């Protein structure tokens, strides 16, 4: 699993890939990481996808609630502390490791929570198995002037990177934008560098093939 | 028993509830008045016995950093209700991380009010509470709450026995034209003026008690920072 | 009257009717004398029968080797109050291996019965007491109200009638205070204080019981055979 | 409406506390005067020459620094002295530093007045005068059975709480720049033998204790010796 | 492990407009067979629900399904979706966070409002996977993989999915020593529901 | 005073032996309607008075009979059924304080013992069975 | 990883590095590990992450209570809380604290609470993996009553040391000072203290 | 300071009446006139506001509040008891339905919850019933616009055409006087407005009534919810066409 | 709790014809790391007791405030706090030891060694020990840890049994427990230079001495030793 998060000027930029395995033998080819906690609040996650999921249903109910109680639009403050509460209160049993973006009436924030609660701030960040190419690719190619464009072309290459690089990663690539004043955000496989090819010889059985018992 | 506990009586009232209105009023008028970037409380402070500290004698009280509220009723429930507005600051704090807005804390206040007249085993609270603040994503804000769990937003606001004149020349002076002064100065020099022109006794700098909520924080106005007001709007 | 169906209400005077009840329920009750000097403490206590079938209720109850009580009015009252001193004497002796003090004693039972005058659902105590004791300040006499109220003093009776070895203890309080090297000479002062209460009655074996504490004296209980030289 | 603990009058007021007033009301007189550095005196009816002298000490000590005194229902007042401890001790706990007047104040205020809320409990029939000095100075407090207190220069209460409060407000008035210890304690001696002419017929006992900076090193101690006896005569001369 | 005690197998395709649900029929007692007449396959209104794992979880998943969609469907007036059941199972599954059913339940059906058909698995703990071509449950699903991941084709008419997912079913079963001893095919159209018995090795 | 205000003490007997709050939800229900939900595939019921609380009592039956349905794998039996909500209606005549439920049931079922029966009930917890309305 | 705090002349300065290691890995390249509990009286953390963070938590909502309710903590009274926090979780967490502040009376404090939840005073505290490599250093060129850039200067050099020889410490030095002018924000970047 | 107020302060009376829910109804029948019309694509709900105090600021308040995306309500009678009743509504459409089935609760299920609510202050001890009563407007993707009614009593009724409050009566009989099988949500909105300007005693403008929706989709308000509450712009818009 | 994290040394005590004397470093070793200086492990207690803690320190940090609570507690209400009804060291023995106990019984013991050091107020010498798990006992010389294997034969020399505490002067016994400290010094790796040291005299009363120094030391013959062979 890749997954990468790049702060521009005036917005966040969150890639994932979408391959799940279980062991050694792929789960799911098409699974999707990118998590709706709020309407501008986006999360993506590692590790254990039913304590991830859960954990972010959670988060996102409470915070719905929250916003209706107050009158007001969510925070990602409010989002990332409710979080890490909640992952440290059962000392990292509950196996999520988290990176959340989002933009709020106080700007553009991204944070990045491990397992046992922790959390950190910064530009680019990256999690996952195959996160060390992510982070190499973003370390060789960030500079604190990106736009939109550099910025999700920049997410995209270090997806790419995890995935090819990494036994853990495959399939497409998940992208969301959010962006000071806009919705944007509905990417949904920008990329899909894995077609497959056609099979050299069709399967179709001839009908009455199987024998039957009864029916 | 429809006037001893807070059931309705035959005809759907809540007599506890108009009592504890009534214990509302010792009969202390404060006012309340925002303008451009800042709010002003002002209480009489009345201290009519020689023996009792001034400084002491208080009721306002500074919630958070931003939140101050002025309470009008007895004293033991206005302290009661402050420990409780701080706590629920610092919980809301705490736990979502960010400052509570006052509307915010006024609502929490306000329910635990209802909570208060619906069950028959707590006894509403005789006072009034008014929050002030400027909040981040709305400026200056004032709340008043009311021992019937009721609360509401107000442009300015004035308790206390007579509040009626001083309403009504609030509105007349509402529609004549907030504030339009840019420093908290001038609205705390016209917050005096006006409950002078409503309560005329001529207030010396030991009948007064002062807040101010501006966007960095909520504080309170010494005696020797009081008496420079009234030197300005008599030198005017 | 409208304040008295609890506890918890007060009259328009300030005034707490259960209270009273309770305090006239002593008035009720035998009469009790104690006393003390630098050395000693006795109490000397007038029993009661149903009948001249039945036996004399007993009056004094001992809470610890050094310390020890008379009741007057609700004997169960008294029991209860007695274990808890028990109870209390015991956790000091173990916890701290430190002798408790009277006056720590008469600070829990003030607590103790206070916490009973104040909230709904219970009742105050019904009894009096009058606890002697013996410590590393010497001998200590204390008389305790069902209110919450505790007083030190150097003689006291209780129960009916008390008034008489009250106005003799208070007339002779100049004398039984010196009273140190003969233990029986206070015990005596003790009956004949008490024996100023008597309602045409006179003291046998059968209606008299005399405790003592003191310097080198555990607390001692004598009735019976025993009080026959004291008569 | 005079029934219950927690019922509002048609007029807003609570009768149970003015009761509870009422009581306070037939207690002793107790007085406590501020200085510069305070000063607690109580006096003690005699109602027999039976008690012991000096062995029904009233003023209770709260930490190291808190002097507290009361008037009313005794086994009322040694309630809230040992809810107080307890409230000192968990600050001392939690904080390691000495609870400040003000928040033992505040602590004991909340005490009384959850104390007046419901109809389980009746309301304190005692009326405290507290004090003491912290690292702001020198404090005291008065707190009543409703539960609201304030900050004094001098307080009083019991039945000649009025011949008290005249005096106090006279040594005020005289004293614009403060007092020394000493001189508070003579003049707390001079106010309780005056206050005592509301009963005349019943001896008294005269207790006194003070908490300053200086010659107590902030800490709360009883005055005994030949500074009491010297405070009796200055009282008994005028 | 207590999935791999007693065995399973369980299949689900997608075709033109119905889906296809197989599951094998072996109950053992690790390596000494007991029962041969032990379905995995449960229904709850038109919603089928195939579950592998210990036998004891399975009748346990399968009294408490019934019981909630009983309840559902008292309280709702109307009969569940796939995708909502799907969601109940999942909540389900997370309930038991510590002590989890050692189940691998898998659900399929056609919704009744959009006729899409529908299948989807499930892990132990309750984590959803929403394939559109097939899903594999059982102590053979490297088999089932192999199987599936070729023969397969999107759309394919009913008549020739059933001949697709028996011989996946039958080929995969016939490789694992704790499955087999039958085998049951449920093709489910709108509203028609043909179930059919296969014939196999008794191994 | 601590609570003084128990309402004549619900759960009491009159002097003739009579429950007065038992007899004051009959005659609420004699002055409401004259008699529709489902219990279960088996069995439905008509309530009479106080609708919120028949739908009360009706969400209680429907889990009852759902964990009879789960313990034994077979269709509870009307005759339980209705026993269990006499039952349940009669624990608040006797203790708790709480007012008696306002709510008159009408049971219709069908078991495999009896081949179709009806029930009646009523606050003070008495079922019983009637050929015909 | 190398956390120091030093109360020179007129306040007190806490300095740190920037890197969080997951084992051999850097997990983050520049993070602050100097945390606001009020404004005086805060200094930084070692050890676990989650558990510093919670103790932080905790601690700034207490002094915020503490501040709402009786007034002004001082130094002594924060480090109390963390010393509790730390003593009663104390086989539960393993944080590791240094806890600097400043105030009017005293003019800069500083309180050390290791493993195990004791505190101690001291004029000047090192704590971390890395301020293994310094003790010597430190102890032979600390002095009372320095100034300001002087204090600069010996935190950049033990602080450079610590990073030098200390393989999972360093990236930038972070520095705040308190005193009272106020609260001052200092970062010196890999090119200045290795040279 | 023990509650011991475990018996029910609600009783029957020997005519068979419960007081307390009598009383409860007294004090709604005193408030301000809500209505809610039902359409064939949409449901209305309008009522009237009032001023506290002419300083105060009426939009700080607001009578209709969101419940779910697609139900929203409003209330006649003591409004703490209703934002309460709200708040409680609220987190029961997520701690009961949407938490476990991962949608949000039909109307009619939210209606029953808020009744039961409602049901169990009517019974409990130490409690009162509430003095509200509500008008649910909701919209399922089975059901397809529904309207309800809950008393303090606790019995929902379901209503295509409903009014309470002091001029109940007669906006009643008006809705009653000519209500159509093919209204629509511009129409409901007419007749809405048509029925409070008869029933309030003036003041009929934008700022001094609150009107909100259910209908359609408003994906521009997804960042989508079909509950729309009309700023006061479009109503006074919409009062200049009346 | 569970482990000692920060740990003390050895504390040595023995009883002269008029009192007792106790002694203790200032070290607060972090293992193999000397950490802490400076802290005193000897907390007095009223007038007339003292006691000595060993071991982990935050344990000991925790026991000196509940000692200072027990004191705050004793002068409730009590006109002879000072006089007769002060403390005593008997009584705050039993007290710790009930603590110990109790924390052991509940699996969270106090990793501490405590020895209580006094004059009673009739005059006998008090001087017990205690530790984890309830361990008590009572002899005329006791010593922690280290201490426990070198300080006793030495000071056992001076005071053998109880006929001699009446032979032994204060400043013969004050001698030997210098010379113990330096010994232990010698030979043992988490001893510190600078110590401590109370006396509690039937007739003076409390004397403390702090920041007391090893000296006399020998380390002349070092030069002579050369290579291992």
């Amino acid at each position: 699993t890749t997954i990468v998060g790049v702060k521009f000027n005036n917005g966040v930029v969150i890639a994932a890939d979408t391959r799940s395995t279980q062991g050694p033998i792929v789960a799911d080819k098409n699974c999707a990481k990118l998590h709706r906690i709020s309407p501008k609040i986006w999360c993506a996650g590692a590790g254990t996808a039913a304590d991830t999921e859960a954990v972010t249903q959670l988060i996102g109910s409470n915070i719905e609630l929250h916003s209706l109680y107050t009158s007001r639009e969510p925070r990602v403050v409010s989002a990332l502390q409710m979080l890490k509460q909640h992952l440290f209160k059962y000392q990292g049993h509950i196996g999520a490791y988290l990176i959340v973006a989002g933009v709020d009436p106080t700007g553009s924030h991204l944070f990045s929570i491990h397992a046992h609660g922790s959390t950190d701030v910064g530009y680019y960040l990256s999690l996952g198995s195959g996160s060390l190419a992510a982070m190499a690719v973003l370390e060789s190619h960030w500079k604190q002037d990106l736009t939109k464009e550099e910025a999700i072309k920049l997410a995209s290459d270090a997806i790419q990177a995890g995935i090819w690089n990494d036994l853990g990663s495959g399939s497409n690539v998940d992208v969301c934008v959010m962006e000071i004043g806009k919705d944007a955000e509905y990417l949904r496989n920008y990329l899909t560098p894995n077609v497959r090819e056609e099979k050299q010889k069709s399967y179709k059985f001839p009908r009455g093939t199987t024998a039957v018992l009864k029916e | 028993y429809d006037r001893h506990i807070t059931i309705f009586s035959p005809e759907g009232r809540l007599y506890q509830v108009e009592y504890a209105f009534k214990a509302t009023n010792t009969n202390i008028n404060s006012l309340a008045v925002r303008g451009k970037d800042c709010t002003v409380v002002i209480s009489q402070k009345k201290v009519p016995d020689k023996l009792l500290d001034p400084t002491t004698v208080s009721y306002i009280f500074c919630i958070s950093r931003t939140i101050g509220m002025v309470v009008n009723g007895p004293i033991p429930d206005a302290r009661n209700a402050a420990l409780r507005a701080k706590a629920e600051a610092a919980e809301f704090r705490y736990k979502y991380g960010y400052d509570m807005p006052c509307d915010v804390l006024a609502k929490r206040m306000a329910n635990l009010s209802q909570i208060y007249t619906q069950r028959a085993y707590m006894r509403p609270l005789g006072v009034i509470l008014t929050f002030v603040s400027v909040d981040e994503e709305l400026g200056p804000s004032i709340y008043k709450t009311d021992p019937a769990g009721y609360y509401v937003g107000y442009k300015a606001t004035a308790t206390g026995p007579k509040q009626q004149e001083i309403t009504t020349n609030l509105e007349n002076h509402f529609k004549k034209s907030h504030i339009n002064e840019e420093s908290w100065e001038k609205v705390v020099e016209f917050a005096i003026t006006h409950m002078i022109d409503a309560l005329g006794t001529e207030f010396s700098k030991n009948d007064l008690e002062v807040g101010v909520a501006t966007k960095d924080k909520f504080f309170t106005l010494s005696a020797e920072n009081i008496e420079e007001r009234l030197v300005a709007i008599a030198e005017q | 009257n409208n304040y008295d169906g609890d506890t918890v209400t007060f009259s328009p005077t300030g005034r707490l009717f259960q209270v009273e009840y309770a305090l006239e329920a002593i008035k009720q009750g035998s009469v009790t004398v104690g006393l003390r000097s630098n050395t000693h403490a006795v109490l000397v206590a007038l029993k009661r029968n149903a009948d001249e079938l039945s036996s004399y209720q007993k009056k004094i109850i001992k809470c610890d080797e050094h310390m020890g009580l008379s009741l007057a009015g609700l004997a169960p009252d008294a029991r209860v109050l007695s274990n808890y001193l028990r109870q209390q004497c015991n956790y000091s002796s173990l916890v701290f291996n430190r002798k408790l003090a009277v006056e720590r004693a008469g600070h829990l039972l003030c607590d103790k019965a206070q916490k009973n005058t104040q909230s709904y659902g219970g009742r105050p105590y019904g009894v009096g007491l009058l606890i002697i004791g013996y410590d590393k300040s010497g001998a200590h006499l204390l008389e305790f109200q069902p209110s919450g109220n505790v007083t030190e003093l150097y003689g006291t009776a209780i129960g009916a009638r008390s008034q008489g070895a009250k106005t003799y203890l208070e007339r002779t309080l100049d004398t039984f205070i010196k009273i140190d090297g003969n233990p029986d000479e206070l015990i005596k002062a003790g009956v004949e204080a008490i024996s100023q209460s008597l309602r045409d009655e006179s003291l046998t074996v059968d209606n008299l019981s005399i405790a003592i504490v003191g310097k080198d004296t555990p607390f001692t209980i004598y009735d019976g055979e025993a009080v026959a030289k004291y008569i | 409406y005079d029934l219950s603990n927690s019922v509002f009058s048609p007029d807003g007021r609570n009768f149970q506390v003015e009761y509870a007033v009422k009581a306070v009301e037939n207690g002793t007189t107790s007085i406590g005067i501020k200085c510069n550095d305070v000063v607690f005196a109580v006096e003690k009816l005699i109602t027999s020459k039976l008690l012991v002298p000096q062995k029904n000490v009233k003023i209770q000590v709260v930490d190291r620094h808190i002097g507290c005194v009361y008037s009313g229902l005794i086994p009322d007042g040694r309630h809230l002295v040992n809810r107080g401890r307890e409230e000192a001790a968990s600050f001392k706990k939690l904080y390691k530093t000495p609870i400040p007047i003000p928040a033992f104040a505040d602590r004991l205020g909340q005490y009384v007045q959850a104390h007046t809320l419901y109809n389980s409990v009746r309301p304190f029939g005692v009326s405290t005068i507290f004090g003491g000095v912290d690292k702001n100075g020198a404090h005291l407090y008065m707190l009543e059975p409703s539960g609201s207190y304030w900050g004094y220069k001098g307080a009083a209460t019991g039945k000649g709480r009025q011949s008290a409060k005249a005096e106090l407000e006279k040594l005020v008035d005289h004293h614009p720049e403060g007092l020394s210890a000493r001189e508070a304690v003579k003049q707390a001696a001079k106010i309780i033998y005056l206050a005592h002419e509301d009963n005349k017929e019943k001896d008294f006992e005269l207790e006194i204790s003070w908490c300053s900076l200086s010659e107590t090193n902030g800490l709360h101690k009883f005055v005994k010796g030949d500074l009491l006896q010297e405070a009796i005569d200055f009282a008994q001369k005028e | 492990d207590p999935s791999s005690i007693n065995g399973g197998i369980v299949v689900a395709m997608t075709g033109k407009d119905c889906v296809a649900i197989a599951c094998d029929l072996r109950l053992g007692s690790q390596s000494l067979g007991v029962s041969n007449k032990f379905e995995k396959i449960f229904h709850y209104g038109h919603v089928f629900l195939g579950i592998t794992g210990l036998a004891t979880d399975v009748t346990t998943l399968n009294e408490m399904f019934r019981y909630k969609t009983n309840l559902y469907k008292l309280k709702e007036e109307r009969a569940i979706e796939p995708e909502t059941f799907t969601q109940l199972v999942s909540s389900s599954l997370y309930e038991r966070r510590f002590g989890p059913y050692f189940v691998g339940p898998v659900v399929a059906g056609i919704n009744s409002k959009s006729g899409k058909p529908f299948i989807a698995g499930f892990d132990l703990i309750g984590c959803i996977d929403e394939a559109k071509d097939f899903i594999v449950s059982g102590t053979a699903s490297d088999q089932l993989f192999g199987m599936c991941e070729s023969l397969y084709e999107p759309n394919l008419e009913p008549e020739d999915l059933f001949e697709t997912i028996s011989q996946a079913l039958l080929n995969a079963a016939d490789r694992d020593a704790l499955s087999g001893w039958g085998a049951v095919v449920y093709i489910i159209k709108k509203d028609e529901v043909v179930k059919r018995y296969l014939k196999m090795r008794q191994d | 005073m601590g609570s003084r205000r128990y309402d004549s003490r619900t759960t009491i007997f009159s002097p003739e032996g009579r429950l007065y709050q038992v007899e004051y939800a009959l005659e609420s229900i004699s002055h409401a309607g004259t008699a529709l939900y489902k219990l279960n595939d088996k069995i439905a019921v008509a309530v009479a008075g106080l609708t919120a609380d028949a739908e009360i009592l009706i969400n209680t039956a429907r889990i009852h009979a759902q964990n009879y349905l789960k313990t034994y794998n077979e269709d509870i039996p009307v005759e339980i059924l209705v026993r269990r909500l006499s039952d349940i209606k009669q624990g608040y005549t006797q203790h708790g304080g709480l007012r008696p439920f306002g709510v008159s049931f009408i049971y219709a079922g069908y078991d495999d013992r009896y081949g179709y029966q009806l029930y009646t009930s009523n606050p003070s917890g008495n079922y019983t069975g009637w050929k015909a309305i | 990883t190398s956390i120091m705090a030093v109360t020179f002349k007129d306040g007190v300065i806490l300095g740190a590095d920037s890197r969080t290691t997951t084992g051999a890995y850097i997990a983050n390249r520049v993070t602050d590990k100097l945390t606001r509990v009020h404004d005086k009286i805060w200094c930084c953390r070692s050890g676990s992450a989650a558990d510093t963070q919670a103790i932080a938590d905790i601690v700034q909502y207490h002094l915020e209570l503490y501040t709402s309710q009786y007034g002004t903590p001082s130094t002594e009274t924060a480090a109390s809380v963390f010393k509790e926090l730390c003593y009663e979780n104390k086989d539960n967490l393993t944080a590791g604290i240094i806890v600097a502040g400043y105030d009017d009376k005293n003019k800069g404090e500083v309180y050390t609470i290791p493993l195990g939840g004791s505190v101690h005073k001291l004029p000047y505290a090192i704590a971390g993996s890395g301020s293994t490599f310094i003790y010597g250093y430190c102890d032979k060129n600390f002095r009372e009553n320095m100034s300001k850039e002087e204090t600069v200067d010996f935190i950049k050099h033990s602080l450079s040391q610590a990073i030098k020889w200390d393989g999972s410490s360093g990236g930038v030095i972070r520095m705040v000072v308190l005193t009272a002018a106020g609260v001052e924000r200092l970062i010196f970047y890999p090119d200045e203290y290795e040279q | 300071m023990t509650d011991r107020y475990s018996f029910s302060l609600t009783t029957f009376s020997p005519s068979g009446k419960l007081g307390q829910i009598d009383y409860a109804l007294t004090a709604v029948k005193q408030g301000v006139t809500s209505l809610g019309i039902k359409a064939t694509n949409g449901v209305v709900i309008a009522t009237e506001k009032k001023s506290s105090s002419p300083l105060a600021m009426s939009e700080t308040l607001s009578k209709v509040s969101l419940l779910t995306p697609d139900i929203g309500a409003v209330y006649s009678g003591m409004g703490p008891d209703y934002r309460v009743l709200v708040d409680k509504s609220r987190k029961v459409a997520h701690t009961s339905y949407k938490r476990i089935y991962g949608e949000y609760p039909p109307t009619k299920l939210l209606v029953s919850e808020v009744a039961k609510i409602m049901q169990e202050a009517t019974q409990s001890g130490g409690v009162r019933p509430f003095g509200v009563s509500l008008l649910i407007a909701g919209h399922d993707e089975f059901n397809g616009f529904s309207l309800y009614q809950v008393d303090p009593s606790g019995s929902y009724f379901p209503w295509k055409a409903t009014a309470i409050g002091k001029g109940s009566v007669a906006a009643k009989t008006f809705l009653e006087k000519r209500w159509n099988d093919e209204l629509e949500l511009e129409d409901a909105i007419h007749i809405a407005l048509l029925t409070l300007k008869e029933s309030v005693e003036g003041e009929f403008n934008g700022d001094t009534i609150e009107l909100a929706i259910i209908g359609d989709e408003n994906p521009d308000l997804l960042g989508g919810p079909r509950f729309r509450k009309l700023t006061s712009q479009e109503i006074n818009d919409r009062l200049e066409a009346l | 709790t569970q482990q000692p994290i920060v740990t003390g040394t050895s504390v040595i005590s023995m009883k002269y014809d008029n009192g007792v004397i106790i002694a203790a470093d200032n070290l607060g070793s972090y293992g193999s790391l000397l950490r802490f200086n400076g802290v005193e492990r000897l907390i007095p207690v009223g007038d007339n007791t003292v006691v000595g803690i060993s071991g982990d320190i935050s344990d000991m940090q925790h026991i000196e405030r509940l000692l200072k609570d027990l004191v705050t507690e004793n002068a409730y209400d009590n006109p002879l706090a000072d006089a007769e009804e002060a403390l005593e060291p008997s009584y705050i023995f039993e007290y710790l030891a009930t603590v110990m106990y109790q924390r052991r019984s509940k699996m969270n013991p106090l990793w501490n060694a405590i020895i209580v050091a006094g004059v009673q107020s009739n005059g006998d010498q008090f001087l017990r020990y205690v530790n984890l798990l309830g361990v008590t006992y009572s002899s005329p010389t006791l010593a922690t840890g280290f201490g426990a294997h070198m300080a006793n034969p030495l000071l056992r020399k001076v005071v053998d049994r109880e006929s001699d505490i009446p032979k032994t002067t204060v400043q013969v016994a004050e001698e030997a427990i210098v010379n113990a400290m330096r010994v232990l010094y010698y030979r043992d790796a988490r001893s510190s230079r600078n110590f401590s040291l109370a006396i509690i005299d039937k007739n003076t009363g409390l004397t403390f001495k702090k920041n007391l120094q090893v000296e006399n030391m020998k380390w002349d013959f070092a030069k002579d030793i050369k290579g291992y062979g």
